């Protein structure tokens, strides 16, 4: 799988949330920024990789960053439809 | 020649029971190994499923 | 005030990422694969589930998988 | 319907009575009220709404033509049975049922026939129905392939798929070898086919030692077992149907 | 069961066509059908042999045929006890014959 990670650079727009297109990430409560929220990533195991989330990022460099680990592909992260790893 | 009676006696026996033989396991496979329905016997290619 | 515990860290999350517990069946579903079930009156069906004893491959990489997650890395919990 | 105001009393000249008709029935009853700007019955509603008794009752002869021009003449809209045509398409489709039809050159005819595209699951492409592998026919043909026949030992399906497999596989050797025109063709090809059979065979035996299919096995017994019985039988059936059409050849020239 | 029933079966046929097969081998030395069995190779029962070589003699359309006529056939107690002792007679005499024909 992939590793999505979010530094304190976030602002908390909810852009990445909602450019998800298989729901990784969350608003959660924080207190770093103004919005007092910050995007989190607990489902990176249906992380894809798409980085739609790194282009709907509005902060100066990334404050969401997806690094691609293609030795652990999972289906998952592959979007496997006509096969089945379960 | 172009007379196809006239042509069945100018082909040679080897294709006219190659022709014997492939028309009877047509038959062969439509009437024993897929036969048609008893409601519908003509339908030989099982429309009716 | 997620209910999934993190089986090799308890402090961290579990990998799953979820907040609800799953939910077992009455009867969980038994291996099958869709074959023909001839009807005895000439008929005959396409797509019929029918029981299988047991993997329909029995090779080691078939047979490890049990779907818990994406490395059955998820704990207890996850059935 | 008398509730319209543009609609009730339309002057002859902006359009027909019968046009009129032909339009609100095939424009959708909800778009009478505020029809979309791009619409004919738009048109007319603001037009009517200028034009007509109690309004202006003359226009320029320019204004007129292209009033003319934009509005709709009856052969453009659809008729009653061209609508009930289309609506019972879209019915069919939307309820899961296909006009039969066949491609043909650059296009597709119409069988005449209505089936049931949809499966038993709904959901699951794999069971879309199709005459060539769900109708009765196809079913029948390919559960009594020796692969699929009921009351069959793992030995029978392969030495029946065997024998089938190297008579037919020595011929293409014989025909077109390297060694057609000369007088070993016919067991060069012999040679030829078994080595063929020799390596699918081994090939089988590396598939059942990987993946181990259990489709063939019996009861409380070694997993793949039969499918490795049925892979032996092949390669047995294979020389033997080999053996058989180079004899037969070698017999009668 | 049924690896017996089949074997049943197929015992009983061989010993069928084993007692055709020695009807067939013993009838032509004694009387030969007449009338150009191909007519169009000019070919007649009395120049074809008996034996193994019949295979190579008679024209290949006309095994092909016998073939095809097989073919649609097949696709398409004590008398019990006697066919099946008499099938394993036959079966002994035609191998031996065969073996013989094809020894010497
Ligand atoms: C005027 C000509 C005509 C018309 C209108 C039809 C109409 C029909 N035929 Mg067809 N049919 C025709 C000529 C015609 N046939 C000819 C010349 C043959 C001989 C090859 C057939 C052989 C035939 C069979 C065997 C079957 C039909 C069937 C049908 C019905 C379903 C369509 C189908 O699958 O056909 C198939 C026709 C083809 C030409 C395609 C053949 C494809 C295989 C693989 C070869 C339909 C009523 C089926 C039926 O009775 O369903 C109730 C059916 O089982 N037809
Ligand atoms: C753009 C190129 C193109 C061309 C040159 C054609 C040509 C043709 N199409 Mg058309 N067709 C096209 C695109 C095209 N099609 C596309 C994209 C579709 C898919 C929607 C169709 C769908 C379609 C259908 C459904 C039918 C045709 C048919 C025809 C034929 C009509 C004339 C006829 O039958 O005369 C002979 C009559 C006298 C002709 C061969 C008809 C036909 O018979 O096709 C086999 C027909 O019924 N076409
Ligand atoms: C695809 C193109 C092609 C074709 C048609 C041929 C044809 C031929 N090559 Mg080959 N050749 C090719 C590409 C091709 N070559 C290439 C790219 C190279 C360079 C690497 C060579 C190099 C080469 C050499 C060096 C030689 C040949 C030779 C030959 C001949 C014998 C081959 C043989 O033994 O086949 C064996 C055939 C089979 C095992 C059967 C496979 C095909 C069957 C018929 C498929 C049937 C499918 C069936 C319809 C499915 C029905 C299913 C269901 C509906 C029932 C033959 C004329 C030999 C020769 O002497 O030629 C005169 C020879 O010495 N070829
Ligand atoms: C590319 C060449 C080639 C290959 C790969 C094979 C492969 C095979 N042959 Mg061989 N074989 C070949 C050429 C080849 N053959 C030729 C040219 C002939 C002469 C006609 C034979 C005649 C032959 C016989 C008579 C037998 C084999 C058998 C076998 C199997 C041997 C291993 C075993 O016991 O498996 C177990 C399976 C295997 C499928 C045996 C077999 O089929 O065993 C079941 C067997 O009895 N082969
Ligand atoms: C019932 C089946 C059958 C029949 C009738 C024949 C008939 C023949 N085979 Mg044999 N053959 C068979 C099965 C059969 N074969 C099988 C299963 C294989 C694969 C292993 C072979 C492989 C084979 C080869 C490689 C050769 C023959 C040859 C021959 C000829 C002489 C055989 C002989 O008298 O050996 C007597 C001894 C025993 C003859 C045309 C030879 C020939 O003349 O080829 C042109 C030859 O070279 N056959
Ligand atoms: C295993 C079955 C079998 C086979 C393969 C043959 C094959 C042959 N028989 Mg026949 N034959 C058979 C059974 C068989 N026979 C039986 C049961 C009898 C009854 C006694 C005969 C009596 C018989 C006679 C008297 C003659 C033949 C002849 C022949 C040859 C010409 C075709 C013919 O007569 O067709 C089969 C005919 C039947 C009546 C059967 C051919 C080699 C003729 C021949 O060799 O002429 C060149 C010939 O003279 N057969
Ligand atoms: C004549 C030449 C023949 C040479 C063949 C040599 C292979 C012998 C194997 C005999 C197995 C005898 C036999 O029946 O064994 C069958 C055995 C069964 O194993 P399984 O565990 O899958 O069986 C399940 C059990 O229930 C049954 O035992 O499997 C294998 O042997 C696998 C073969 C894969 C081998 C991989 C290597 C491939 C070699 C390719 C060589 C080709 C060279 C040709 C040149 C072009
Ligand atoms: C009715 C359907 C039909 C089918 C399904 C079918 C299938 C096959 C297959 C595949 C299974 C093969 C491999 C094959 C091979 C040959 N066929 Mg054949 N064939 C059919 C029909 C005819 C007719 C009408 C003739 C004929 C012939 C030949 C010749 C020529 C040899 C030569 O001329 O030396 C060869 C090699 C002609 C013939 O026998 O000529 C003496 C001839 O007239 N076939 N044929
Ligand atoms: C017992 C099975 C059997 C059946 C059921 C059967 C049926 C029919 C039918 C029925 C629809 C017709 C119309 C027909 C026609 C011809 N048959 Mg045939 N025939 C059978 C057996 C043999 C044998 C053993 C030979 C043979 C032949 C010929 C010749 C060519 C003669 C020639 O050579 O001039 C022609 C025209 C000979 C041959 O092919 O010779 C090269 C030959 O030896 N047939 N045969
Ligand atoms: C049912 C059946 C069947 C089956 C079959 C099968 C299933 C097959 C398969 C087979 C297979 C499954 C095969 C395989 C093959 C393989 C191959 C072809 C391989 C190759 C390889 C490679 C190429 C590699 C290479 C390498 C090396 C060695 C080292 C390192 C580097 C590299 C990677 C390069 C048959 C027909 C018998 C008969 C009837 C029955
Ligand atoms: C679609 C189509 C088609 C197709 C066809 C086909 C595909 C066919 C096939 C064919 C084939 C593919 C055939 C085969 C056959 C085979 C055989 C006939 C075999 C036999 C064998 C034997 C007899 C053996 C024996 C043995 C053994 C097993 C072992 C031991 C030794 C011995 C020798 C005893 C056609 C063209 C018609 C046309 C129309 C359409
Ligand atoms: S990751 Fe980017 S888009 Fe998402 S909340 Fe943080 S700054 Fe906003
Ligand atoms: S890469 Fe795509 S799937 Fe993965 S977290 Fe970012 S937006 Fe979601």
């Amino acid at each position: 799988s992939h590793a999505v990670k979010i530094y304190d650079t976030c602002i908390g727009c909810t852009l990445c949330v909602r450019a998800c297109p298989t729901d990784v990430l969350e608003m959660v409560p924080a207190t770093v920024n103004a919005a007092k929220q910050v995007a989190s990533s607990p489902r990176v195991e249906d992380c894809v990789g798409c980085k739609r989330c790194e282009t709907a990022c509005p902060t100066d460099f990334l404050s969401i960053r997806v690094y691609l680990q293609e030795n652990e592909e999972t289906q998952y992260s592959l979007g496997l439809d006509l096969a089945d790893w379960s | 020649d172009n007379n196809p009676l006239v042509s069945v006696t100018q082909l040679p026996m080897g294709g006219m029971w190659q022709t014997v033989f492939f028309i009877m396991c047509l038959e062969w496979v439509s009437t024993y190994v897929c036969p048609p329905p008893k409601s519908k016997p003509w339908d030989i290619l099982g429309w009716s499923d | 005030s997620s209910k999934w515990v993190n089986p090799e860290d308890p402090e961290m999350s579990h990998p799953s990422g979820l907040y609800v517990l799953p939910l077992k069946p009455a009867k969980p579903q038994e291996n099958y694969i869709y074959t023909w079930k001839k009807g005895e009156d000439g008929s005959i069906e396409d797509y019929v589930k029918t029981p299988f004893k047991g993997p329909e491959r029995a090779a080691d990489y078939y047979t490890q998988r049990k779907g818990n997650g994406a490395w059955d890395h998820w704990g207890p919990q996850g059935e | 319907i008398s509730k319209i105001a543009y609609l009730q009393d339309v002057p002859r000249t902006i359009l027909e009575a019968d046009v009129l008709e032909k339009l609100l029935m095939n424009t959708p009853r909800d778009q009478w009220e505020d029809p979309p700007e791009d619409t004919y019955l738009y048109t007319l509603k603001t037009f009517a709404e200028v034009y007509g008794p109690g309004k202006a009752t003359k226009m320029g002869w320019w204004d007129y033509f292209r009033l003319k021009l934009d509005l709709p003449p009856g052969f453009e809209l659809l008729d009653e049975d061209e609508m009930k045509v289309a609506a019972d398409y879209d019915k069919l489709m939307m309820e899961g049922k296909i006009p039969f039809a066949v491609p043909g050159p650059a296009g597709f005819w119409y069988t005449g026939a209505v089936i049931q595209w949809k499966g038993k699951e709904q959901f699951a492409g794999d069971q879309v129905q199709t005459l060539t592998e769900n109708g009765r026919f196809s079913k029948q043909f390919l559960a009594n392939l020796a692969f699929y026949r009921d009351g069959l030992k793992p030995w029978q399906r392969g030495l029946e798929i065997g024998m089938a497999h190297g008579y037919f596989l020595i011929g293409p050797f014989t025909s077109l070898g390297p060694l057609r025109n000369t007088p070993e063709a016919a067991t060069v090809g012999l040679l030829c086919g078994c080595a063929i059979v020799g390596l699918v065979s081994i090939g089988g035996l590396i598939f059942g030692s990987t993946i181990k299919p259990t489709r063939f096995d019996k009861e409380g017994d070694k997993p793949a077992s039969g499918f490795i019985e049925m892979i032996n039988w092949h390669a047995i059936g294979g020389l033997g149907g080999a053996g058989f059409a180079h004899a037969l050849i070698t017999v009668f020239g | 069961s049924e690896t017996f029933r089949r074997r049943r079966i197929s015992e009983i046929k061989n010993g069928r066509v084993a007692m055709i097969a020695c009807m067939g081998y013993i009838a032509p030395e004694y009387f030969r059908w007449p009338g150009y069995c191909s007519p169009s190779t000019d070919l007649k029962f009395a120049d074809i042999p008996n034996g193994i070589q019949a295979l190579y003699k008679m024209p290949a359309e006309a095994w092909a045929q016998i073939g095809v006529f097989i073919a649609f056939l097949e696709l398409f107690r004590r008398g019990l006890e006697a066919e099946i002792n008499n099938g394993r007679l036959a079966m002994v005499a035609i191998t031996g014959m065969i073996s013989q024909n094809a020894f010497f």
